RNA sequence: UGAUUCAUGACUGGGGUGAAGUCGUAACAAGGUAACCGUAGGGGAACCUGCGGUUGGAUC
RNA sequence: GUCUCGUAGAGGGGGGUAGAAUUCCAGGUGUAGCGGUGAAAUGCGUAGAGAUCUGGAGGAAUACCGGUGGCGAAGGCGGCCCCCUGGACGAAGACUGACGCUCAGGUGCGAAAGCGUGGGGAGCAAACAGGAUUAGAUACCCUGGUAGUCCACGCCGUAAACGAUGUCGACUUGGAGGUUGUGCCCUUGAGGCGUGGCUUCCGGAGCUAACGCGUUAAGUCGACCGCCUGGGGAGUACGGCCGCA
């Protein structure tokens, strides 16, 4: 299960600018891609991850 | 796209790196698509047309790989 | 009149014009030039060459401050995105950083209607 | 043309000096196929120029050609939208052809007594960077400079 | 005192047919601003404009 | 059809919150242009604009993820969090015992625009004004801009509301995919063998005027309903019902 606190894992699925990388590029299953997107949005809200690279 | 020119790195190389990073970020296409409002029916029509074109081109390539000219 | 030696060049590259403004690191402007103001109007104003001329004029305008190092912030999709940077490097400044700062709404306001030409 | 099948035509060198450059100049000056008349006019003008200056006929002619030769011209280019006057580099053969044509036209426009005298005066003015065909080279260069912003179409 | 039905009425509304006079050129090709649907506002006229919708759109 | 365990989902209603961006306000730096177009002009700017930095106000929409992906009867539904809540699907059972299908009239839901009352109003923008283009230009282009778009409650009841394809059930060769369950096996992983739900493209027989449809049928059958009967007049008139219009 994807954890929004697992910043090290989550950083593999974001670009340098902070955007969420497409599953067609990362080879991720769709069901797990949705969980990744939710976790990344939660982490952004908690400021564990940036919304944009201009931070 | 934040490109920090490292030491002894030529300006031309730094500029090419910046251009590549901008192209990978796709900011230009985003701005161009945000210049004017696209009605939701228009957006749906365009997405469907792109998907249909991709599928038809792939099928045509598959068929053409098995024939001689 | 005070020396800075560490400045930021902001390029505003729109489809119709290029605006080059050199500030210090705190955002206070020292000088500016524009492609429209460097003797170009109409279709000539929106070319990379006009942007390069504007960049040269801005460098000349800030020559007094003795700026040595320049960060670069480019904003907009205009044709003067790279000619300005090339001219700034050719003018003698040391290009330390290059960054894209083009604003992107995360949705945002509804854009103007499409043109029927 | 469409098919790109046009070669090149050899030109005999001029009698007095054996210069295809001067032979082409005579050809440009010639009207109605009166090549002997054109040659006599050119020779008289060249002798007047040589006695006016300290150089030979060929050297004075080369000085005038160097002063009249253009480097960049403007040509129309029509793309999606409107037509632009794009500056284009001129190849050496066209440089020579344009220089000769402009010199001949300026001399014909002059109002002296004889055509040989007009040509000699035009050549001397060209050597001193004065008069017509020099103003013409200047106008062409000015147009190219004004349209330099379009040098990527 | 009502209802219904027939006839008739200054004037007025649109409709059909004929004929082609005046004004434009809306549609058919990407018909020269893709067309059309519902709705709303505007305009001598065909129509134009906004909002959502459709492909029964050419090119890509 | 009920119960038990679990699964995915922008299904619905209510509340809160986050970041980006636009506009406006104030201040700092700074100076002659900005903006716009095919080219211009209107417009904005030395009363200091545009550009850049800082702080504040406010409304609306939620980049990337995102997908011939998902959910929903249809209309439709997209940041994150909580609360209330509907449906679907799968595995083993247990339970009821034809309790079913369809449905005139009736009733409910029903995009956008529009209407009423009260709020709100950043951006956009019918009407309107000016600048252009043009023979003209009540347009297309440009500069502005009001209803409206937003919120609450009520009305309206229409759309190329489309798959131009009513609902329910049974049966009839195949291929390649997507998505979501679940069983077994192995050397244990982008593993192999099955078995369900929903879904995209191609195509066989058959069907079809043809185009095409083709197990999600427009094939082969049954049950019930809605509808058509040459073009125009016309979905118009008159009458009824409904509606504030
Ligand atoms: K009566
Ligand atoms: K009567
Ligand atoms: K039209
Ligand atoms: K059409
Ligand atoms: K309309
Ligand atoms: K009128
Ligand atoms: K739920
Ligand atoms: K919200
Ligand atoms: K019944
Ligand atoms: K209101
Ligand atoms: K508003
Ligand atoms: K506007
Ligand atoms: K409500
Ligand atoms: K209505
Ligand atoms: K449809
Ligand atoms: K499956
Ligand atoms: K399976
Ligand atoms: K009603
Ligand atoms: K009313
Ligand atoms: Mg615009
Ligand atoms: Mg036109
Ligand atoms: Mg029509
Ligand atoms: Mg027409
Ligand atoms: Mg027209
Ligand atoms: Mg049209
Ligand atoms: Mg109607
Ligand atoms: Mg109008
Ligand atoms: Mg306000
Ligand atoms: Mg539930
Ligand atoms: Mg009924
Ligand atoms: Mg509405
Ligand atoms: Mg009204
Ligand atoms: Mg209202
Ligand atoms: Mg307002
Ligand atoms: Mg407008
Ligand atoms: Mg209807
Ligand atoms: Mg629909
Ligand atoms: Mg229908
Ligand atoms: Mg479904
Ligand atoms: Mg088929
Ligand atoms: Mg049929
Ligand atoms: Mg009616």
């Amino acid at each position: 299960e994807i954890d929004y606190k697992d910043i090290a894992t989550l950083k593999n699925y974001i670009t340098e600018s902070g955007k969420i990388v497409p599953s067609r590029i990362t080879g991720t299953r769709a069901k797990y891609q949705r969980q990744l997107a939710r976790a990344i949005k939660r982490a952004r809200y908690l400021s564990l991850l940036p919304y944009t690279d201009r931070h | 796209p934040v490109i920090k020119v490292r030491e002894n790195e030529p300006f031309d190389v730094a500029l090419r790196r910046f251009k590549r990073s901008c192209e990978k970020a796709g900011v230009l296409a985003e701005v161009r698509r945000r210049e004017f409002y696209e009605k939701p029916t228009t957006e749906r029509k365009r997405a469907k047309a792109s998907a249909v074109k991709r599928h038809a081109k792939k099928l045509a390539r598959e068929n053409a790989r098995r024939t001689r000219l | 009149r005070k020396q800075v030696s560490d400045g930021v060049a902001h390029i505003h590259a729109s489809f119709n014009n290029t605006i080059v403004t050199i500030t210090d690191r705190q955002g206070n402007a020292l000088g500016w030039a524009t492609a429209g103001g460097s003797g170009f109007r109409g279709s000539r104003k929106s070319t990379p060459f006009a942007a390069q001329v504007a960049a040269e004029r801005c460098a000349d305008a800030v020559k007094e401050y003795g700026i040595k190092n320049l960060e670069v912030m480019v904003k907009g999709p205009g044709p003067g995105r790279e000619s300005t940077i090339r001219a700034l490097n050719a003018a003698g400044f040391r290009i330390t950083n290059i960054t894209d700062v083009t604003p992107i709404p995360h949705x945002g306001c509804r854009p103007p209607k499409k043109r029927r030409v | 043309p469409r098919r790109r099948v046009i070669g090149q035509r050899k030109i005999l060198p001029d009698p007095k000096f054996g210069s295809e450059l001067l032979a082409k100049f005579v050809n440009i000056l010639m009207v109605d196929g009166k090549k002997s008349t054109a040659e006599s006019i050119v020779y008289s003008a060249l002798e007047t120029l040589a006695q006016r200056s300290g150089k030979s006929e060929l050297e004075a002619f080369e000085v005038a050609l160097e002063n009249v030769r253009p480097t960049v011209e403007v040509k129309s280019r029509r793309v999606g939208g409107s037509t632009y006057q794009v500056p284009v580099e001129v190849r050496p053969v066209r440089r020579n052809a344009l220089a000769m044509r402009w010199i001949v036209e300026a001399a014909r426009k002059r109002g002296d007594k004889s055509m040989a005298l007009r040509l000699a005066n035009e050549l001397s003015d060209a050597a001193e960077n004065k008069g017509t065909a020099v103003k013409k080279r200047e106008d062409v260069h000015r147009m190219a400079e004004a349209n330099k912003a379009f040098a990527h179409y």
